């Protein structure tokens, strides 16, 4: 899930682009 | 003088008399003593029996159960010193379950070297109160006395009075008595441990207990540090050894002992550093020809085999089994069931152990607050583990803080895995710290250290809150602090804030009155205190409130205890304010300071006022019938639970929303008083009414800050003469027989007037009185009276005021005509 | 800036991070 | 009428309102809704759109952050059914951080068939407080509305009243309506789920919502059961299958949709039971030709493959997806953050489970009370396990009391050891029961089941104490019950008697004011109360209080909780006695019931007697000047762990000396009111003061128990023209004109005479007044004159009582002689 | 008589036991 | 020791002879 890779891990911005078209 | 006979040592009696006898020839006990199971005995079988030879007791005395046994006045009545080499269980004298005993009787006893004294389960024991334990133990405090007659009854203590010493326990003094009839010896100060003679005179300096002749070595009973050829010294001189801690013998002795432990079944006895000692210590070997044991040149350590491999400790004397090892061939078990820190003991048996073959298991221990006691221990071997392979086995310590200090201790742990539970005073950090240094930090698994149990009653949370803004004013303060977040802000359920008025100034941390702040939105969180108490010191802090997390290491964040004060204010009303009437002209005042000073009180103020006497009363005719003039609170368990459970509820929905939607694509007269309580007022008039203003009052050049004033009535003590008419009566008569009476007023009488009676009488007539008030005094200008008989009359005039009835004047004559 | 993001935050940083876009949703 | 347009099964919008437009040409979705991100939007951008063909969403609707949007009363100006087929983590309508939005507006929505309503964080929404969720939802306490501006602030609500009915929420009537122009539409009882017109009458039976025209299957907007060629239909005919649980197809769209499955990318469809369905249950398969799953001749599962072998269930959505599964492969994670308790639903879609895979999990599920929802779960093969090798890992379960009923229930664990912790109302004696049944018995190790955080706060003692001998007294109750002791009898601490007022009978286990007792020595323990209040039921029973023991099972006794209640006694003094006179032989009572009565008042008492006149009044000359007649708490922590460790010291201590003793070698007027607080008295005289005693009395015919009386005097009205003069005034004039004046007194007056008025005046003269007291009455039988002028005269006679002025008699005329 | 003997009792059970013969002591 | 076989355990008459004469 997201939140296990943001609020408990963390994350940088090239990830992010994951969640993005 | 010193010890004769023999030295018998230590010996058991059992079940009857028989051989208790040996012991009749011998002044001092060279072990241990114990007189238990007595059953078939009777009272009148020990009066036929005494020991007065014994005079000291090296290891400890055992009672247990000894029937028919009431007092030891009898048996020991010249024992003085139990030396406490070897104890009982932490205690140097056990009496427990003497039934059919009274009172102790040790009237010789002066002083216990080492250990304690337990006495427990005599129903019929007294004179337990009438002792004074702290002349005899350097530690008091360590004994158990309980379950006695003196407590669960109120037997009767009587010391003779006429001479037993008193001296004060707690608060109060007491006479203290062995015996109905032997009273407590006591010493003088001076002489701190050496004993007193008879009429009080400090012994020799190497004395104990008691002496014949002051200043004597040759002359004690006790010798304090050593014993030789009836002398007490210092040390042993050569070619003599100190032999048990308590006498000096040669050569001869020790090798025939040695020599009889090798030729028989033992304590093959060596000699060391100018002692003959039972085995010499670690790096030392005895040679063949003499017993002196010389160092190795190499790396010996002194091994104890552990029976079973796993020995468990529980009090001196089993810690004493290990003394002076180094290398342990087993597992030790601390188990103290305590309550009193036995830590300078455990110190000094233990800590020179290096290294422990199998596990380390520390249990249920209520008193051990640091296990530094051992100084030396560095390695864990951990060959045979405790159940569950565990190698440190921490469990159930009410008390247990720090573990070591890994500033400088090392340790190290070979095998075996972690363990702790139970251990509310001990910290998280302590645990991590040791499985850092030890170096098992990959070996521990989840739940072999428990989170829930280990801290929950320590104050540890590791992170600074800092006060940012406070703010003080008359019974409110305002706090501010920096804000806090844990990664997950939607962690943080708010703040706990805890403040206690403290009049002094160490506070422990953890009355504290709890109070709950909402968490700050996302501007400090701050928050505003409620009605305090002015001119009072109080303690504030702030400590978190985060949702528990299994994961990891939990959270933590509190403040450093500060310390506010709260301003002064107004003082209250003084209380309880009377006034008396001493004199005719004074008043003295007497009243308390108040009961909210609210500061300190500088001052006070009093305020004098008199009063018109009422016009009512002048405007009234009192002749007239009916003339009686006057003569002057926690949270419930369940809530919370219910709001961390709404909290985590809301943060589960959150996720599992945020999871689903995204998708990773690839003026008046007055004075000031100074610290006086009474008052005394001259200059007053005299029987005249006086309200008194009183204020408590603390701030005098830069302003007054006080409250309103009691309000009281005094009124002054009158005249003695006041009421007395001066001025002689005057007396006129007109054509007609009518005759008027004029007289001086008493211009200052006590307060005022109200009326005046006059009384006349012809000589050998009846008396005829005559009553005048204000309005006829002042119409008639005092008496006028009409149609009197002839003959020779005399008048009496006198007062009446506030105060009562005034005296009469003198009686003037008169005679009207007879036409 | 790498931090830890939860929630509300979380959002802000996904419509701060895109939004020219638009938000990925599998057909 | 009923649905037109295509089915539209349901979408997702996002970012932006250009793929919103392909909802206009349908009127029901087939699916799930969800309105959600969307940032760059104006309030403008939503007015120019709306949706008035949608009518019933089958799944849920979803709204999550769409800026812009105030209400949907334009957006579904005709939705009035969600069925919640498919939930949205247990949640039929979700509406999160709906910013920009004001009121709801959803005015014609009517029934939600299964779910609830989570409505959170919406600043600016209203209308919430003015909506009733119970007329749509079934269970209304599952609905999770916080976080808004209703409770955070007061937003003003302005129901049109001028006609928005009033509905009862908890104890108030408040007008309900969706906007501040659309009243929220209420049918009548009768109606109870079929809905109603305009002017409120029932529709057809199998309607739902809303309808045209009443008691017609065509006219009607949202079929409740089925629909079907626009008729409502309690089941599909022949050769319709029932679709999706809402609507009927035939043969051909079925097959349609399977080989479309079959020739793309899926749901599989088929036939069973007249039904298309996805997947065909357990037991059955598909046949080639035709969709209807036949029997199969063999034991076949429906296996549901579990991704990562590790689902975590924690909504009634994450759950569904288990529906009809038997074998799963993979591991169970029940985890419900929740507070509302979800048995029914859980029940209903698992249950049908008969073994898992790998292990199964129940972690801080705070709502679970009883696991017996796996209905058919019986083996738990364990092949993947639990860090640490466990298949049954239950933890900090708040609420969790029962696993199953062992009386018919079977289980079996194949491997993987247990695990229990913070099961805090969940006993051992369930769990043990579970190693039994299970078979895992020699399996689990020790701390694998932890004691002191099972069932801590569960009592469950399974040892029983009886009360032998209860006695009752006035504020007493005296206990007694068997004595107790466990194998160590040293163990027994004593008893904890708790005792609480129990006005009715159901009271739990577990105020309750703590009392402790010292055990008995070795005659029953027993216990004696003090102070009780009378005439009240109370409960007790009796815990036993020992020592915690960690080799064993802790131990167990407690005495089941009884009544009783202490007997009645004397009441209290009734409160507030007044009294009120209203007439002149008539005075009121008023009174309340006594503020303990101790019982049931049966009756009370009053008591009457009259005060004598006071003497002293009638021996006074009032006459003279000066004649104004009166006109009538627990226990400190760490002491328990004080005695607690105390005790075990004790114990420790005797194990010891044990262990190294022995060595193993080888009258008044009155009357009685009847359930009245007042009542009056009759037959008074006129002032006549009257001391009314007032008794709250309990029992009548047992002898008068009941405590003193209040006191009260009241005072009558006065009569009529009781101080009027009786008789004529009579005159007599002697030889020297001397008047004397005799008149009959007032025989019966308002209390007595004190003085009488006497006026006589000459025939143009002045008036001259007179005042004749008692004494003068007495002595002159009335008036006497002296000296009078000559002229004729008239006389008024009056007199003057305790009520006043009396009224004056008729004037006479008298003349006297002139000479 | 078969039952768990603790503290005193213990102590009545010995002398009951035994006690014309005396406890044992090792030399 | 005698108090681990008597108070935790369970004594029978025949070895409580091993503490007596």
């Amino acid at each position: 899930g997201i939140v296990e890779q943001c609020c408990t891990s963390i994350c940088s911005l090239y990830q992010l682009e994951n969640y993005c078209n | 003088h010193l010890y004769p006979g023999e030295v018998c040592p230590g010996m058991d009696i059992r079940n009857n008399l028989t051989r208790l006898h040996e012991l009749e020839n011998c002044s001092v006990i060279e072990g241990h003593l114990q007189i238990l199971l007595m059953f078939k005995t009777r009272p009148e079988d020990f009066r036929d029996l005494s020991f007065p030879k014994l005079i000291m007791i090296t290891d400890y005395l055992l009672l247990f159960r000894v029937y028919g046994l009431e007092s030891l006045k009898d048996l020991f009545p010249n024992l003085t010193v139990i030396r406490g080499s070897r104890l009982f269980f932490n205690y140097a004298l056990v009496i427990f379950e003497m039934v059919h005993l009274k009172e102790l009787g040790l009237y010789n006893l002066m002083n216990i070297t080492r250990g304690s004294v337990r006495i427990e389960k005599n129903n019929e024991l007294c004179y337990l109160a009438t002792i004074d334990w702290s002349r005899i133990l350097d530690s008091v405090e360590d004994n158990y006395i309980v379950l006695n007659k003196d407590d669960n009854e109120e037997c009767g203590d009587v010391c003779p009075g006429t001479n037993c010493p008193a001296t004060v326990i707690n608060g109060q003094f007491v006479e203290r008595c062995w015996t109905h009839s032997h009273c407590q010896k006591v010493c003088p100060t001076i002489c701190k441990s050496h004993g007193c003679t008879a009429e009080g005179l400090c012994c020799h300096k190497e004395c104990l207990g008691n002496c014949s002749e002051p200043d004597d070595p040759t002359k004690c009973v006790a010798c304090r540090n050593f014993y030789l050829d009836g002398q007490c010294v210092e040390t042993c001189p050569p070619p003599y050894y100190h032999f048990q801690d308590w006498r000096c013998v040669n050569f001869s002795f020790c090798q025939d002992l040695h020599f009889k432990c090798r030729n028989s079944r033992c304590h093959q006895y060596v000699i060391h550093n100018n002692k003959c000692i039972p085995e010499c210590p670690s790096g030392y070997t005895m040679n063949s020809s003499n017993l002196m044991c010389t160092p190795c040149l190499g790396p010996c350590p002194k091994v104890c085999q552990i029976l079973e491999g796993e020995k468990t400790i529980d009090s001196v004397t089993s810690a004493q089994e290990l003394r002076g090892c180094t290398v342990i061939n087993g597992s030790l078990i601390i188990n103290i069931r305590g309550g009193n820190n036995l830590a300078a003991e455990l110190e000094a048996n233990l800590g020179l152990i290096e290294e422990i073959s199998g596990f380390l298991k520390i249990r249920r221990s209520y008193a051990l607050v640091s296990l530094s006691f051992f100084r030396k221990l560095h390695l864990i071997r951990g060959e045979t583990l405790e159940i569950g392979n565990y190698s440190f086995y921490a469990l159930d310590n009410q008390n247990l803080r720090q573990l070591w200090d890994w500033s400088k201790h090392n340790l190290t742990i070979t095998q075996g895995k972690l363990f702790f539970h139970y251990n509310p005073k001990l910290c998280l950090s302590e645990i991590h710290k040791m499985e850092e240094v030890s170096g098992t930090k990959g070996r521990q698994e989840r739940n072999d250290i428990a989170l829930k149990t280990n801290g929950d009653q320590a104050s540890c949370e590791n992170e600074l809150l800092k006060f940012s803004f406070i703010r003080t004013s008359f019974d409110k303060i305002l706090l501010r602090w920096e804000p806090y977040w844990p990664p997950d802000f939607r962690d943080l359920l708010g703040f706990m804030l805890f403040y206690k008025e403290a009049p002094y100034q160490n506070v422990t941390e953890f009355s504290w009155t709890v109070v709950d702040i909402d968490p700050p939105q996302r501007s400090h969180p701050g928050w505003l205190m409620r009605g305090l108490k002015p001119w009072t010191q109080y303690a504030i802090f702030v400590k978190t409130l985060v949702t528990f997390s299994d994961e990891r290491r939990t959270y933590g964040a509190k403040s450093d205890i500060i310390y506010v004060q709260t301003d002064a204010t107004n003082p209250s009303v003084p209380l309880d304010p009377i006034s008396v009437s001493n004199s005719s002209s004074q008043i003295i005042l007497k009243w308390k300071p108040p009961s909210d000073p609210n500061g300190n009180i500088t001052h006070y103020l009093v305020y004098w006022e008199r009063q018109a006497e009422d016009s009512e009363l002048f405007e009234l005719d009192y002749c007239l019938k009916g003339l009686k003039l006057p003569s002057r609170c926690p949270k419930t368990d369940s809530q919370i639970l219910k709001e961390l459970e709404e909290s985590s509820f809301r943060k589960t929905f959150e996720d599992y929303l945020h999871n689903v939607v995204f998708v990773p694509r690839p003026h008046r007269p007055f004075e000031k008083v100074v610290n006086k309580e009474s008052l005394v007022i001259s200059g007053l008039r005299h029987f005249t009414g006086y309200r008194i203003e009183l204020q408590a009052c603390n701030q005098d050049s830069p302003d007054e800050r006080c409250s309103v004033a009691a309000y009281v009535s005094a009124r002054t003590m009158p005249e003695a003469k006041a009421d007395d008419i001066v001025g002689p009566v005057t007396h006129e008569i007109f054509e007609n027989n009518v005759v008027h009476l004029m007289w001086q007023e008493p211009k200052e009488p006590n307060g005022l007037i109200v009326l005046y009676e006059v009384s006349y009488r012809r000589y050998g007539d009846e008396e005829l009185h005559l009553c005048v008030s204000r309005k006829h005094f002042a119409l008639e200008r005092g008496c006028r009276l009409r149609g009197l008989s002839p003959g020779n009359y005399s008048v009496r005039v006198r007062a009446t005021s506030l105060a009562g009835n005034g005296s009469w004047t003198e009686p003037t004559y008169f005679y009207v005509t007879d036409y | 800036v790498n931090q830890h993001l939860c929630g509300s935050h979380l959002v802000e940083a996904l419509y701060r991070v895109c939004g020219e876009r638009g938000f990925f949703y599998t057909p």
